[PDB]
């Protein structure tokens, strides 16, 4: 029914989507909310499904996810952005995008299996498994998965970020 | 009815040329250092970290004969190969969790280990014939999956 | 991911081809046209016949390209940016293609030139051409 | 300041490797804005190891760790000690750990030239003595320029000098020059 933006489109890479009615909370259905804190230190191996292109560049046919660590916030951004000093930075993305990168994202790595993410797989869930609780938490949101094998980290949008914003559209 | 009679006269041809102990060795040994996701799913061969234990591994060259002589046997007959594979199929989806893309994947690579030892008499018409049953196999095997 | 190891196998490979890389990619393209009967929809005027001049002349500048880029190793996205604009803005090429042609000219090259090709040069040259797609369709939409 | 220490880190040899320099307790290095030979040749005269052979930037020795003390420096070659010439600035840096600087002296390479497996004496492969290595040199950019200049070197007469070597064989170790 409606197709809600982020207010900056160009920082983060963030829109709602509002159904017409609910849909039912089956086995095969069921919404995983938001987190109180932040899991985005690095080290917490998260969970990533997809729905995008396979090794053959094929829209997979099947759900498929791995696990990926994530990876220092200062090593990603020269991976991509050449420095940390913005008079120094340079586009040197291996992939010849340059990924949308500030202080509302992490990037996460490949697996032990030398696996990643390729297209078709945005909007996707870094969920986390709180062991604690028992209770898959959203920690990151896909927004650059043109790194496929190339590139070695994935830019996903912090949930903690946009925790605020996305409430007060929910309630609208 | 997939295949021309002269397109089935050159597969079964060439198969008679392969030697079945070392192919299935080399596809098996190419796939698992070429992708190394399916390293997990060959965690019972020992070692493999390294591309010459991968190849010098005496169980997944044993697991290349058993791979090489269920081609085989899916050449048989190819309308049978939903019958043929169904056995193998049930073993790769319920147990091993075998992603189809990984047969496609070494459907892929056994035709580069074919070029690869034959040299040019792997002629494009023929290797166009192989990838029509390659394809087939893929799916056959993956058909199982719902 | 090319690692300093896999990047030294890449060069000294495309080394042993030679002049006979133009050859090469020719006869991949020819070999991908009847193999995968659908890549011949991207080439609308084409002559697709076995052995043409355009097929020929084709397989030339698609070789060209790559030794380009093998000598950029270190910096691709800069010695491919013309053509990586091209196969994705202008002739909107699926990504799927891709895959088919490197497959491809990796057969040529285990074909034609087996001895060379070990399985440590087999993957290193696997992970070079799969650089060189993702960044030619990075762009894709 | 005699309180100060110099230390050149992950060369392999005490006289090669990163600037390190020790103040307030804590061990930090120099950005390589504005490094020219003159700053190596203060270095290696600081360690008293001798002559500077070369100087490298962007952290080729490896990527550094902790705060970075002088940047945008500029050392006109005479000053004994790095921290008595000018800088524009102390503790301030516009650079990151992407650009410690590294100087390589003399007293440890000991820089030989020597030939092998050739026909002759002064015609086959070159090889050359770095850290008490002997390694080879890549032949991408050999003119018959740089064949002038190694001629004159070993001493043999440079009427006629050619690239390539002769009946000799794939070199060992490593390629230290390119
Ligand atoms: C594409 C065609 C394939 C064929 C025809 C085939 C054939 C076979 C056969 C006949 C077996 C039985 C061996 C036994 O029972 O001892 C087997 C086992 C196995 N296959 Fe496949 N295979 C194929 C693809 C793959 C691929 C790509 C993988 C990737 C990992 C794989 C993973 C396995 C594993 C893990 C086993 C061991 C089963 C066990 O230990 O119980 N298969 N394969
Ligand atoms: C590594 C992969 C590839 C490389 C290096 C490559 C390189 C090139 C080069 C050098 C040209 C010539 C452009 C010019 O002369 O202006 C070209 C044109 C073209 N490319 Fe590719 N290509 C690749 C993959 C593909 C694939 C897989 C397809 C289609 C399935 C494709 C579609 C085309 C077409 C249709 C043209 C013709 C453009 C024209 O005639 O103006 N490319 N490519
Ligand atoms: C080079 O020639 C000399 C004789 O001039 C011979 O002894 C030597 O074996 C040759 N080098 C090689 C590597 O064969
Ligand atoms: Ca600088
Ligand atoms: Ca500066
Ligand atoms: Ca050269």
């Amino acid at each position: 029914e409606k197709v809600v933006l982020h207010p900056n489109y160009s920082q983060v890479d963030i829109g709602l989507i509002k159904l017409k009615q609910k849909v039912s909370v089956n086995e095969r259905v069921m919404p995983i909310c938001l987190p109180s804190k932040d899991y985005a230190e690095v080290g917490r191996v998260g969970y990533v499904s997809g729905w995008g292109r396979n090794a053959n560049f094929k829209f997979t046919d099947h759900l498929k996810y791995v696990m990926l660590p994530v990876a220092d916030q200062d090593q990603c951004i020269r991976h991509y952005e050449g420095s940390t000093v913005p008079e120094k930075k340079t586009p040197k993305s291996p992939v010849g995008v340059q990924p949308i990168l500030n202080e509302h994202t992490f990037c996460a790595g490949m697996s032990k299996y030398q696996e990643d993410t390729c297209y078709g797989d945005a909007g996707s869930a870094f969920a986390v498994h709180d062991l604690e609780e028992d209770t898959w938490y959203a920690t990151g949101i896909l927004s650059f998965d043109k790194s496929c094998a190339v590139a070695e980290y994935g830019v996903y949008v912090k949930v903690t970020s946009i925790q605020d914003w996305v409430q007060k559209t929910i309630a609208e | 009815v997939h295949l021309t009679p002269e397109e089935k006269s050159a597969v079964t041809a060439l198969w008679g040329k392969v030697n079945v102990d070392e192919v299935g060795g080399e596809a098996l040994g190419r796939l698992l250092v070429v992708y190394p996701w399916t390293q997990r799913f060959f965690e019972s061969f020992g070692d493999l970290s390294t591309p010459d234990a991968v190849m010098g591994n005496p169980k997944v060259k044993a697991h290349g004969k058993k791979v090489l002589g269920a081609f085989s046997d899916g050449l048989a007959h190819l309308d049978n190969l939903k019958g043929t594979f169904a056995t193998l199929s049930e073993l790769h989806c319920d147990k091993l969790h075998v992603d189809p893309e990984n047969f496609r994947l070494l459907g892929n690579v056994l035709v580069c280990v074919l070029a690869h030892h034959f040299g040019k008499e792997f002629t494009p018409p023929v290797q166009a014939a192989y990838q029509k049953v390659v394809a087939g196999v893929a799916n056959a095997l993956a058909h199982k999956y719902h | 991911v090319l690692s300093p190891a896999d990047k030294t196998n890449v060069k000294a490979a495309w080394g042993k081809v030679g002049a006979h890389a133009g050859e090469y990619g020719a006869e991949a393209l020819e070999r991908m046209f009847l193999s995968f009967p659908t890549t011949k929809t991207y080439f609308p005027h084409f002559d697709l016949s076995h052995g043409s001049a355009q097929v020929k002349g084709h397989g030339k500048k698609v070789a060209d390209a790559l030794t380009n880029a093998v000598a950029h190793v270190d910096d691709m996205p800069n010695a491919l940016s013309a053509l990586s604009d091209l196969h994705a803005h202008k002739l909107r090429v699926d990504p799927v293609n891709f895959k088919l042609l490197s497959h491809c000219l990796l057969v040529t090259l285990a074909a034609h030139l087996p001895a060379e090709f070990t399985p440590a040069v087999h993957a290193s040259l696997d992970k070079f051409l799969a650089s060189v797609s993702t960044v030619l369709t990075s762009k894709y939409r | 300041g005699s309180n100060l220490e110099m230390r050149l880190t992950r060369g392999g040899n005490m006289c090669s490797g990163r600037i390190e320099i020790k103040f307030q307790g804590r061990w930090g290095t120099v950005c390589d804005d504005n490094f020219n030979i003159d700053h190596a040749s203060v270095i290696c005269r600081q360690l008293e190891c001798g002559s500077a052979v070369s100087f490298s930037g962007s952290s080729n020795f490896g990527e550094g760790s902790g705060p970075i003390w002088f940047d945008d420096l500029i050392c006109n070659g005479n000053e004994s000690a790095l921290w008595n010439c000018k800088h524009q600035g102390w503790g301030k840096h516009n650079c990151d750990h992407a650009e410690d600087a590294g100087v390589i002296c003399s007293k440890g390479a000991d820089l030989s030239l020597r030939l092998v497996d050739g026909v002759t004496e002064c015609s086959g492969r070159l090889e050359v003595r770095f850290q008490g290595e002997w390694g080879t040199i890549c032949d991408d950019g050999w003119d018959s320029y740089d064949a002038a200049v190694a001629c004159k070197q070993l001493g043999c007469p440079t009427a006629v000098t050619a690239i390539g070597r002769v009946n000799a064989s794939k070199g060992f170790g490593h390629i230290w020059l390119d």
